[PDB]
């Protein structure tokens, strides 16, 4: 529940880091 | 004279390149910048012409003394005439650069811009519209077209 | 008899006065989803 | 004959110099509702000869006054520079063809900031000092991402030839596959070129005329050949790394028309850019490449090293 | 009475975040600017052909002034000094003896063209329309002295320029 | 000898053209003209030095693709992109990255 949180936040405030994140865990 | 035949196609070439690339620089005091940058708007785009403005008075040819010039302000427009390189060429616009115009009794303002730097071609208006400041610039290019330098070396 | 530059009788059209900035282009998902179709593809 | 070839690199693209400097006028003037010299000769084609006559007898100020073998060595590195660039270029054959050609263009790059970096400093002015320091710091800034995104998307290429690239998009351009590192790549060259909205080092709006502020007539001259040619050569590069040109073997002419066409189109994005944005403000420019680009070029470097080993398309090292 | 410019706040169901993350991430606003300037690119400048071309002027339009003349030929100024006393930037200078005839006409009348502010004053006191700012705007000079003209200088301006300035006077005269 | 030849033709071009720009248009005739704060922020210039030696590190990885030990390549890979990215990731959050 908190970690929905977590990510709406992170992809409406810094979602640069989010693709980035996402693409090197993959 | 085979001399002077060569010497004049030189100098023909030489008026013609200033002519027209003519760079006068950003510098507007008071209202007449509006209507400068009117000639600048695309109506009477300066650019066709090769007039092009460029901050530096460095890589400037042309000074545009648009608006009253003050006491205050009168001794940094020499200074930017005297930096800016030659051959360097001084337009007036506007009654108040000309001869001070509606503030010719005041105080604080030069009575005239030529008493502080020399003047080639004086733009009347209050403020000259665009088209009256276009022609004078190409008054101005046909000045130098009449330019005799190299003409006047080898008669000497 | 009196003429000044009046205006027309029942005077002028209406004049648009507000933003109509218009709405374009495809959904986010739609764009993200066009872009990862072309990447799956140039991978293969 | 490779002194003949070594001329007919250089002058051309001289004059190619000269007439891009009429072509952004023009567009500047026409995408502002203008239209661009066209007094000058037809159309304006002898506005260039114009420009650079009249530079050239203009008075050569020179109020330096110190260190004048730099005063004088920052234009001769930045024109040598800017031409050597388009050497390794395969159009579709280079000049010289090296196998590492890729980090010879980025070497030459990072070398030719020290043009800007000695005209700023040996003109010893203030402007011209500090503006020289913020163009180091944002060439510096966006080589870090232009080195990452060149190494990704050459993980395809599978060598840092530049030949070899036209054989690796034969099929289809690389675009396709690395658009958002194409992207980033685009923004770099245009802070590398220091274009607007980059074009902070110039500044002319904030500094009066940047690092040349102090210079006039030929080097100024110089100065500005070289970022055109700077300009041009870097969307060459684009255009070769990303939107690849069909080769036929027997008839280059193919190729060299279709690339020669794709890199006037990536020019002319360059002067639209130039036209349309505001520039960047120092500051956010390098929160832009530091703090934003950096990660995602690292994100996609990974991926770009994975992909061709859990797809199994690894390319040929030869 | 009054508006809210800002003051909106952006929605966060998941399909307006993908969309203003799509907007960050794929430049969407940056494409809409550039294409804004495409099509500013297509259309037809707004560039005159000067000095082939000309802009567009209305018969009060305030220039060169010019000394008219009655039909007869004789001068029409009658040496009121009207127009010096309204003159804001005192450009005119007048001096009036009797002259031969013994009708009260000017021997000097000096117009400071580098004084005087175009305001339009003279032309609307003159009692005789004599002063009447012509059309022409071209009328630079080399050098200041071309600029203080005489009582020659304007009737000369008035003569050259007396076909344009009586059609203009007549366009307008109602209007005054 | 082709780079060498290259290399000597556009030095000695543009030398040249400053040659024709700084004296040849210097004889024209004229007349007499008359005519640092301690960057703290060089932090950003020397965090680029560490980070362009991974970049130099990294750029090895084209033809390190072509082992057979393609396991070990790949971790040591990511192994070094995911501490230079921790490094990024430090200097930001803990403000070092303070640009202008
Ligand atoms: S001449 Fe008129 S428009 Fe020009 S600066 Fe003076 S008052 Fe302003
Ligand atoms: S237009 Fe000029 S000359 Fe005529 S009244 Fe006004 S300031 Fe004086």
């Amino acid at each position: 529940g908190r970690i929905a949180s977590f990510l709406k936040n992170a992809w409406a405030k810094e979602p640069v880091l989010v693709a980035s994140f996402a693409i090197g865990g993959l | 004279s085979r001399g002077e035949y060569v010497v004049a196609k030189l100098d023909d070439l030489v008026n013609w390149a200033r002519r027209s690339s003519l760079w006068p620089m950003t510098f507007g005091l008071a209202c007449c910048a509006v209507e400068m940058m009117h000639m600048a708007a695309p109506r009477y785009d300066m650019d066709r012409f090769g007039v092009v403005f460029r901050a530096s008075p460095r890589q400037s040819d042309v000074m545009i003394v648009a608006g009253t010039l003050t006491n205050k302000m009168a001794p940094a427009l020499r200074k930017v005439y005297d930096q800016m390189p030659e051959p360097r060429y001084v337009v007036s616009m506007g009654s108040c650069a000309n001869g001070g115009g509606y503030y010719h009794y005041s105080y604080s303002v030069v009575r005239g811009c030529d008493r502080i730097v020399p003047v080639d071609i004086y733009v009347p208006g209050c403020p000259p519209t665009a088209e009256a400041l276009l022609y004078g610039i190409l008054q101005l290019q046909r000045k130098i077209k009449r330019e005799k330098r190299l003409r006047i070396w080898y008669r000497r | 008899k009196v003429k000044q530059d009046m205006p027309p009788p029942g005077g002028y059209g209406p004049i648009d006065y507000k933003r109509n900035l218009p709405r374009r282009g495809l959904s986010g998902y739609s764009m993200f989803a066009v872009g990862i179709g072309t990447l799956l593809f140039g991978y293969w | 004959m490779f002194m003949i070839n070594i001329l007919s690199l250089i002058i051309p693209i001289l004059l190619a110099v000269a007439f891009l400097t009429l072509v952004e006028r023009k567009v500047l003037g026409y995408m502002q509702l203008r239209k661009g010299p066209n007094v000058v000769g037809p159309y304006g084609l002898l506005q260039p000869i114009a420009d650079a006559l009249k530079l050239f007898t203009k008075e050569p100020l020179r109020p330096a006054t110190s260190s004048i073998s730099m005063f004088i060595i920052a234009p001769i590195l930045a024109l040598s520079l800017a031409l050597t660039m388009w050497v390794p270029l395969p159009m579709p054959y280079p000049l010289i063809n090296m196998n590492l050609g890729v980090l010879f263009m980025l070497a030459m790059s990072s070398l030719a900031v020290y043009s800007i970096l000695w005209s700023g400093w040996a003109s010893n002015s203030k402007y011209a000092l500090i503006g020289a320091l913020r163009a180091v710091a944002q060439t510096i800034s966006y080589e870090v991402t232009l080195a990452i995104i060149l190494l990704s998307v050459l993980l395809m290429n599978g060598s840092y030839t530049l030949s070899t690239l036209i054989t690796t998009q034969e099929h289809i351009w690389m675009i396709f596959t690395s658009w958002p590192l194409a992207m980033m790549w685009f923004i770099s060259t245009l802070a590398e070129t220091n274009r607007a909205p980059f074009d902070l080092t110039e500044g002319e709006s904030e500094l009066v005329s940047g690092f040349n502020v102090e210079y006039a007539a030929g080097p100024f001259a110089m100065f500005f050949m070289a970022e055109y040619a700077n300009i041009i050569m870097m969307n060459a590069f684009t255009a070769i790394l990303f939107l690849g040109a069909s080769h036929d073997p027997h008839t280059p002419e193919l190729y060299t028309i279709n690339f020669v066409l794709k890199t006037l189109a990536l020019t002319i994005t360059f002067l639209w850019i130039r036209a349309s944005y505001p520039r960047f403000r120092y500051d956010q420019l390098m929160h832009l490449l530091w703090k934003s680009f950096l990660p995602l070029t690292l994100a996609l470097c990974m991926w770009h090293i994975s992909l061709p080993i859990m797809t199994a398309s690894i390319p040929p090292q030869s | 009475t009054y508006k809210f410019v800002n003051m909106r706040e952006p929605s966060m169901d998941m399909k307006s975040v993908t969309d203003r993350a799509a907007q960050t991430l794929l430049w969407t606003e940056l494409v809409r600017g550039l294409g804004m300037t495409l099509s500013y690119l297509f259309r037809e400048p707004a560039t005159i052909n000067y000095p082939f071309e000309k802009g567009p002027l209305s018969p009060r339009f305030r220039g060169e002034h010019a000394l008219r003349r009655y039909p007869s030929g004789e001068e029409r100024c009658i040496a009121c000094k009207l127009c010096e006393a309204v003159c804001p930037a005192q450009a005119i200078t007048i001096e009036a003896e009797p002259r031969a005839d013994g009708s009260r006409r000017t021997t000097r009348y000096d117009i400071d063209m580098t004084k005087c502010i175009y305001c339009g004053f003279c032309q609307e006191a003159c009692p005789v329309d004599a002063i009447v700012e012509g059309p022409n705007f071209e009328f630079s000079t080399e050098t200041h002295e071309e600029l203080l003209y005489n009582k020659e200088k304007l009737l000369n301006n008035g003569d050259k320029w007396e076909a344009e300035i009586a059609a203009n006077i007549q366009a307008d005269y109602l209007y005054r | 000898m082709n780079i060498m030849l290259t290399l000597l033709t556009n030095v000695t071009l543009a030398s040249l053209l400053v040659l024709i720009a700084f004296w040849l248009p210097q004889l024209n005739a004229y007349s007499e003209k008359t005519s640092p704060f301690s960057m703290k922020f060089f932090l950003v210039a020397i965090t680029f030095l560490l980070f362009d030696l991974e970049i130099a590190l990294l750029l090895p990885l084209p033809w390190a693709s072509q082992t057979n030990n393609l396991k070990t390549m790949l971790t040591m890979a990511l192994f070094l992109l995911i501490l230079l990215a921790a490094s990024l990731a430090y200097e930001w959050t803990q403000k070092g990255l303070e640009w202008a």
